[PDB]
């Protein structure tokens, strides 16, 4: 998961 | 100076029971008559201010003379020469050079005389093991589909007819055997991942992997190790996530294994060493990591972390038998050095506080190259020895800009509430602090963007007329966690704004610049911090530069994409807390009858759907019917690289007369 | 979790 998906 | 009549209509808008007039509702309609007839009057009126300026012609001058440079990029061993891609400055495609040691350097690849009108680029490079073939992809127009080309280096004729009909796909080659690479045809949406061995023809290709049911995937890349032991499939049906496959090649028939059978998580190979293969991944990460796991029972639960993750996000080099973890730590370049067992070896002294580049080479390299750069360094590339860690330069920039005539400086300054907040300030060495300097301060705050370091000739240019470049990394921004970005979203917005006000005072009492010498500039969510700052603290500064902002916070979602900021700013539809928050800030409705504010040049395209240009033709007509004071409100509505320079010309033009210069500060 | 990104 990336940081955009918080 | 007179502004072109901008007639007021009758929209009032309403807002959980609160009453709001949008007088210039009108503007909103960028090709409507009226609103294109607005634009050209207010052009007219902004040429003809600009037109005053006395050293304007200097500037774009100086711009447009050192726009353009050479470039050269960091040299590679293929066989018993170095490649190395060349750009004279106009070349539209990088040029690939060769040299043998003992011998003068020769042109090898020339991506631009592949097609008269050079509509055919250079895509994907990759060498045989041996260097002595090369396959390459190319491109026609803006075309996603790809030709596979093999070239015998020596003579540098084609060895094979060209493998048709690729897309989407990276080489990776066995050996001197043939290499493998993806495709939807044989040899529909199933990317399938096939070898093409040489010697025979493209309908012969062994379909690797995506056939099946259970494979069928949307993108599937394929990749060998260096040491030939293994083949790494990834599959994929979006940007988000892989599942991940590994055969070992040294085994007859092997089966797949699974490295990650979900798309849950992006991770790829970094290398293996033995039976060992390294991963970088953010499953449970999202800064990523490194991981490690025998290639025999590889699933996620037996991954071990080599780099566990940090608060920085982390980006992982291989090269010369060691591992770079590349991280950026208060906006700037750190790397890292380990061994592929884990143990830190050293930390890479870099060249300063920048951002970098490399650190990539094959196990037996000698020595690995990096390049570097910053607000007042052009990009430089370094040879870096792997053993020792001696760093020397290998190329110093071709931009006439040297490197020792300019200053980058880090500091930390107090926001309002107590929050330690990071500033770059660059400027020609020689500056006094004695407030004196025009000064240029920069920011965004917002979408987790983080505001790294680099070169831009337009800067270097500003530094050059005796300018002070500063760069504030406010919250909002993604210079460190989720809480420093969280920090500055929906009803924290006010924050950012805060840490920016507090940047301006803090370069004042340091005596870098004062309030008759400062300008404030920013693009998009950076337009809307200078537009917010500008209608709070119209004191705080002499200029005000705000660039395709977002300046009407009350009905920036129902405009075009507009509902992709949604997470960062909040709606007006929201609810009652979420209007009243954005209502406070706006710049659009904050702007007041009888204020003096700085001079400004709003700046905008005609026509945009990323940022309609609605926010700015509102902003620009309400500064022009409220401010009182003597100070312009100007938009610049832009309808090539000449384009921006003329733009940044324009600029700092603009900026230095209103400062009241009569010659430029200093003599470039 | 905390200050991480």
């Amino acid at each position: 998961m990336t940081r955009s998906a918080f | 100076l007179h502004y072109p009549v901008t007639r007021q209509g009758e929209q009032v808008d309403h807002y959980f029971g609160q009453a709001v007039a949008d007088p210039y509702r009108w503007l909103e309609d960028d090709r409507s008559p009226e609103t294109e007839a607005w634009v050209k009057a207010q052009n007219a009126v902004t040429q003809d201010y600009l037109a005053q300026i006395p050293y304007r012609a200097a500037i774009k001058e100086k711009l447009a003379a050192s726009w353009n440079y050479a470039k050269e990029g960091a040299p590679f061993r293929e066989g018993r020469y170095h490649y190395f891609f060349k750009n004279d400055g106009l070349q539209n495609q990088n040029v690939l050079w060769r040299q043998q040691e003992g011998k003068p350097a020769e042109v090898f690849l020339d991506p631009n005389t592949l097609s008269p009108d050079g509509t055919t680029a250079l895509d994907q490079l990759s060498f045989s093991r041996d260097g002595r073939i090369l396959a390459y992809s190319l491109s026609l127009a803006g075309s996603d589909w790809r030709e596979i080309h093999l070239m015998d280096v020596e003579s540098k004729q084609p060895l094979e007819t060209p493998l048709k009909d690729v897309k989407f796909s990276g080489i990776s080659w066995l050996g001197n055997e043939g290499f493998f690479y993806s495709s939807y045809d044989k040899p529909t949406d199933q990317h399938k991942v096939y070898f093409h061995r040489l010697g025979t023809a493209q309908e012969d290709d062994r379909l690797v992997f995506g056939a099946i049911p259970a494979q069928h995937h949307r993108y599937v890349g394929a990749t060998v190790t260096e040491d030939d032991r293994f083949l790494l499939i990834s599959a994929a049906n979006s940007t988000s996530g892989n599942r991940l496959y590994v055969k070992d090649l040294s085994q007859e028939n092997a089966p797949l294994l699974t490295v990650q059978g979900d798309l849950d998580a992006d991770v790829s190979l970094v290398d293996n060493k033995g039976s060992t293969l390294y991963l970088l991944t953010n499953r449970d990460a999202p800064n990523r990591r490194l991981v490690t796991v025998d290639a025999a029972n590889p699933g996620p639960a037996h991954w071990r972390d080599l780099i566990p993750e940090r608060q920085q996000v982390l980006t992982v080099h291989s090269g010369s038998g060691y591992l770079f973890a590349e991280y950026m730590v208060d906006a700037t370049a750190r790397v890292e050095q380990f061994d592929y067992e884990g143990k830190r070896v050293r930390e890479v002294a870099l060249p300063g506080l920048g951002s970098v580049s490399g650190f990539n080479g094959k196990h037996d390299d000698p020595a690995l190259y990096f390049g570097f750069e910053n607000y007042a360094q052009p990009p430089t590339l370094y040879r870096f020895e792997p053993k020792s860690g001696a760093i020397s330069l290998y190329r110093a920039s071709a931009a006439p800009f040297k490197p020792e005539d300019y200053v980058s400086e880090q500091r930390f300054y107090q926001s309002k509430d107590g929050t330690r907040v990071p500033l770059i300030i660059s400027y020609r060495k020689g500056l006094k602090l004695d407030g004196s300097n025009p000064t240029i301060l920069y920011g965004y705050g917002g979408f987790d963007v983080s505001l790294t370091p680099s070169f831009s000739v337009s800067v270097a240019n500003w530094l050059d007329l005796g300018g002070v470049y500063a760069v504030a990394n406010l919250r909002g921004g993604g210079e460190y966690g989720q809480a420093w970005h969280l920090a500055g979203t929906q009803q924290n917005k006010q924050n950012v704004f805060d840490d920016f006000i507090a940047a301006a005072e803090y370069l004042k009492a340091e005596g870098y610049t004062r309030t008759d010498r400062l300008a404030i500039r920013g693009g998009s969510n950076g337009g809307l911090l200078v537009g917010a700052v500008m209608t709070q603290r119209p004191d705080l500064m002499r200029v005000a530069l705000p660039a395709v902002g977002v300046l009407d916070m009350l009905r920036y979602h129902t405009f075009t994409a507009g509902t992709g900021w949604a997470y960062d700013y909040g709606t007006s539809a929201d609810s009652e807390a979420m209007f009243d928050y954005l209502k406070g800030y706006s710049p659009l409705h904050n702007v007041r009858p009888g204020v003096s504010y700085p001079s400004t040049m709003v700046t905008t395209a005609d026509h945009n759907d990323r940022v309609v240009p609605a926010h700015s033709f509102k902003f620009a007509a309400t500064l022009q019917a409220d401010n009182a004071g003597p100070h312009p409100q100007l938009i610049r509505i832009e309808t090539p690289v000449a384009k921006l320079i003329e733009q940044s010309a324009d600029i700092y033009a603009f900026t230095l007369y209103e400062m009241g210069y009569r010659e430029l500060p200093r003599q470039p």
